[PDB]
């Protein structure tokens, strides 16, 4: 059943006031392909038929529900807290990231697009996307700068395996930006026929809330198996935070818990003060940045600053506007956690429960472990373990002198 | 009352001509050499500048002005820079507007950027990456210091939408893009007598004057940044070339 | 009823399985098979094992139907059971956590296991780490020296790896390297063994903690297709995930079984691990079963792009049920592997690993023989991750 | 009634000494060099000869027996080839059993390979991989072509195994053992029989061997028989002498 839409933004897309967070700051050009769009999903998400198309995609293809662990090893570590571990990295392709590209792959094939298109840093939404499109039978094509490329041979294979198409952004930069405003445009000029999969919980109106709509299941699940296992509501739910996707789409349902506290960690790099950091709502100011009004890293003519993370996943400038309304309305604390940090949790939880976290998910179960000392012997916190770590085992390897020279 | 920009329009419209209207970026190659170049622009007969106000994240910037900004963005630019480059175009006689993404207009202050961009001279605003949509403060602040608003179209706007931007423009409106782009500009002059301005890759006296047929101004960005790129020089030659082209008789 | 008798011995007289061992591993071995027949009725080992088959490893899979290869498979309907959603990324998650649970329930302090690739020495690392207990991972040099990721896996998860340099230093001689520490520290130790093989209890041992696929399966595909299928498939190395999934559908006199085993470059070019179709009867690691073997009776090499069917033998049970016509063994090719492999990856997204992939290719034939509308299922036992480096130098893509 | 290794124990116990047993495998370095090797054993010394059949995966063996083996193979060394130095030991005047894992021996045919090492002058079968459990066809075999049976006990032998083990070994049992662990096995069967117990501990010198011919009725030797021929035949015929004087003290 479609679930009601009380946290949801106003038509234009903004949260708390129709000047406040998200809205479209894009231009002109991109509007009839948004409001087409934006149409599409407002059908869908209240048609039967597209839910029971999710939900069996959900359920045979990908792996749904995932279970939830209580992790009894990390509870020493965590201050005797109990740690649950919502374990979204055995989703078919190891992330949360599988639930958002089905639902607008789905999506696509109702509006009639034969093609999508999208980007990718490191590789994962990229492979993530091309596998919906494999399945679903719609022509790939991927967008990744010449420097990601050529330094990650593997997954731009694993995307041609798929079926789709790589291209290699020789121009400009060669990174991250000059592949997505070559994605950008490619979405205008095959406009009849080209769907653009965005990856996370940010952008224009509607991918704020289209793709917080497709996380929401994980939320809806984890409530209920921690009522079952736990015997309560938790003390706290917590996830990693990049643009936002994972945090926003586990914290929804706990959303009206008031006894429920809400924790998002971002990644701190080598730390706040060192300047290379992607710590975005602890050293970002609001701005208008990648098609919404939010929290961005920004110097003081409003440029841009490149941010710095071990985990590829969290580095990242900005942060999807649904997480600054929660933080501007005090319902959700968002915290720094370092590269250390999160590094000495990615191997603790390799040690005492045998899961390889992906390095993105080690920054949750860091600050799940303070969070256990701060809130005491007992406490119980459920953690999203958003992905897993086999993508991070040669830089974790590396961290840990596993390698050698 | 009338727009600031109405009388350049008037004055081209009565001499059977369109207005040229010449973009440079603040601060490419530096920040002195990118005011010289904006200058020589007024002397070599640009009726409009838009100065351009370089940003990490430009969306709608092709290759060559995407180069440049990066460029000028290494130097060390300040949207600063753009003000007194609008100070020094009003003082050579000529008549600017700031074409700038909307994050350093925020970062700045909305009704601040609009006081001081009008105290320097400055006629009006290009908002590329602001609709409509979000642009209640911005009107408010266009409205208090008599400022020109310059909304973009394009071929695939709808009508719903076509005439909200055109509604909310003044001076002209930025019909960015064939035979799309005569078909975009006649559905604007069929709900409205506003002024527009054509951009398409224009690079010769012979494609300026083209559009100069149908469209009230002849709108040049990547040509006068690849003839600079090449020296002043080139730039002063390549506008005489194209406010030829856009006059008709 | 399917069960061995109290010997280890399958079928009786033929007298497959058994004890070929030395008497200096029978009392470690007569303790693990004590321990084994207690705790396997015992409610709370049961409980255990259930509760962290479901929390811990993700368990039932998924039963998807493939619809985009049916036009491949004669339009037959091909289900794929989806143990490559498991923790860890294939079935060997569920011999581990069983083998490692008795392990301490015995009061054994270390866990020693044979690898090849890495899967099944990641895997005992793994259910090492959750509960507790110490891991020391025996792994031929030849693998060592080109994994070095998987034994960074391992140690990261706080277990030893042992480069074996003996013999021909390859899977088998890890499993006798392994053996060796395991007849010299048999007090503290325990041997969890990584399929269906070996000497009493193991393929037994082995079998029962994997029938959980085929139980599942079973009811799934009920569920799904409304009756029971024309025909069960699996890829078969030694033999744990075959007779998981099979196992349950024995009694089903209508469900063909079909496992599909590696045979490399051919069977007629003497580089495969085809041990069924090419392998003799012979004593190997513990049991009476089919082996690759010269006329002598020594092991010869075995040959596939498939590292996890890379090894010359197989289970004792399968050999009892290709004796009895229960189940039929057939040969799956490199090529066919490979273009099965890719077809995957572009008609599902599904990334099988190389291993699958041979069930797959296996029935996608199967299909094309039994027609349009047949429902096949397809034991998908791994994910291909691991395989990608290899795949796409197949495929020209590096 | 009697085992065929009866007769050479009784010898042993009246000239108040332990019997020597020499380990080698069959063709290392090759196979001619092997049979010089099994025959000048015979000529300095041991009372028995332990044939190997190398096998591709001896589980039980040492790495010094382990690497011949490999050696052997590699130089194609067959089954066959371990029958043919039996009968040279045997017309040396020599007294052979061979020791062999159990597949060759299934692979040749159990009943056949028994019938032609009896025919060969063999006297019988060390059997480290094959326990009583599994030695039905061996039994009948063994007790059809009139050869002796040797298996193995352990330290971790259970009593109830132990006594087994004994029960079904006819001419000696191997205690293997590979400081006090030796003596209280041999110790345990001499507890439930009389049966002669050979004790292989990786005797390498004189003094070694004297220590277990106190205790055990056969000091078995092989790693370094095999080190010795490596060497060269006059180091193992020199080490032979050595241990042949050990086990008479
Ligand atoms: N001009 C302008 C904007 N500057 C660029 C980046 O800031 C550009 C832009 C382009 C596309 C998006 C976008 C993102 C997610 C989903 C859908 C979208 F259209 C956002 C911004
Ligand atoms: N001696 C003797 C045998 N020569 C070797 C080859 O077979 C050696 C052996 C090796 C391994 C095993 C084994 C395999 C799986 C589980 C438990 C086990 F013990 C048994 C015997």
């Amino acid at each position: 059943i479609a679930e009601p839409t009380s946290h949801d933004p106003d038509s234009g897309g903004h949260f708390g006031g129709p000047s406040g967070w998200g809205g479209r700051y894009v231009p002109e050009a991109l509007m009839a392909v948004i409001e087409e769009v934006t149409a599409a999903y407002q059908k869908e998400r209240v048609s039967q038929d597209f839910l029971d198309d999710l939900d069996r995609l959900q359920a045979n293809y990908a792996g749904r529900p995932s279970p939830l662990y209580e992790a009894t090893r990390l509870s020493q570590h965590a201050g005797s807290a109990r740690i649950f571990l919502k374990r979204e990295d055995l989703n078919h392709t190891g992330s949360h990231k599988i639930n958002n590209v089905l639902g607008q792959a789905l999506l696509a094939r109702r509006m009639g697009k034969t093609r999508v298109i999208a980007e990718t840093g490191a590789g994962q939404h990229g492979v993530a996307t091309a596998t919906a499109c494999a399945l679903l039978g719609l022509d790939c094509v991927i967008y990744m700068g010449g420097i990601d490329t050529a330094r990650q041979a593997l997954n731009v294979a694993r995307m041609r395996l798929l079926g789709a198409e790589v291209v290699a952004v020789q121009t400009g930069s060669k990174t991250l930006k000059d592949a997505i405003n070559e994605a950008f445009r490619d979405w205008v000029a095959n406009a009849d026929n080209t769907y653009y999969c965005f990856g996370t919980a940010a952008g224009p109106h509607p991918f704020p809330t289209m793709v917080r709509d497709f996380q929401r299941i994980i939320g809806m699940e984890a409530r209920v198996q921690i009522q079952g296992q736990a015997g309560r509501l938790p003390d706290a739910v917590v996830a990693c935070v990049g643009g936002g996707s994972n945090a926003i789409g586990i914290f929804h349902a706990f959303l009206d818990d008031p006894g429920v506290r809400l924790v998002g960690f971002e990644a701190a790099g080598d730390g706040v003060e060192t300047g290379r950091h992607a710590a975005t709502f602890t050293a970002g100011s609001p701005g208008a940045f990648h098609g919404s009004f939010s929290y961005l890293l920004q110097d003081e003519d409003g440029q841009t600053i490149e941010s710095h993370s071990i985990s590829a996943g969290l580095d990242y400038p900005g942060v999807g506007p649904e997480h600054a309304w929660l933080k501007e309305a005090g319902r959700v604390d968002y915290r720094p956690i370092t590269d250390s940090e999160a590094m000495d949790a990615f191997g603790l939880l390799c040690r005492m429960e045998g899961i390889i976290p992906a390095i993105e998910s080690a920054h949750a179960v860091a600050g799940a472990l303070k969070l256990g000392v701060e809130l005491g012997r007992g406490a119980v916190i459920v953690v999203n373990l958003s992905g897993r770590g086999d993508k991070d085992v040669e830089t974790a390897a590396k961290w840990f002198g596993l390698l050698g020279n | 009352e009338a727009s600031r920009l109405g009388p350049v329009f008037d004055s081209c419209r009565a001499n059977n001509r369109a207005a040229l209207i010449g973009y440079l970026p603040t601060g490419y190659p530096d920040v002195p050499a990118s005011v010289a170049a904006m200058t020589a622009l007024v002397e070599s007969g640009c009726d409009i500048i838009e100065v351009g106000v370089p940003y990490s994240d430009p969306g709608m910037d092709g290759p060559t002005i995407a180069r440049a900004t990066e460029a000028a963005l290494r130097g060390g630019v300040r949207v600063r820079d753009t003000l007194a480059a609008v100070e020094a175009i009003s003082i050579a006689g000529g008549r600017a507007v700031v074409m700038t993404y909307w994050n350093p207009v925020l970062r700045y202050g909305v009704d601040a950027f609009a006081r001081d961009l009008a105290a320097a001279g400055g006629l009006g605003l290009i908002t590329p990456d602001l609709i409509p949509d979000e642009a209640q403060q911005w009107l408010a602040a266009s409205e208090e210091h008599r400022l020109d608003r310059i909304f973009l179209v394009a071929p695939s706007s709808t009508p719903e939408r076509l005439a909200a931007t055109v509604e909310a423009s003044r001076g002209f409106v930025y019909a960015a893009s064939s035979q799309a782009a005569p078909e975009l500009v006649g559905r604007v002059k069929a709900v409205s007598d506003i002024p527009v301005g054509v951009g398409l890759g224009v690079r010769s006296r012979a494609q300026a004057a083209q559009i100069a047929q149908y469209a009230d101004g002849v709108i040049v960005g990547s040509a006068l940044v690849t003839a600079l790129t090449e020296g002043l020089p080139r730039l002063r030659a390549l506008t005489g070339e194209l406010a030829a082209g856009v006059r008709l008789g």
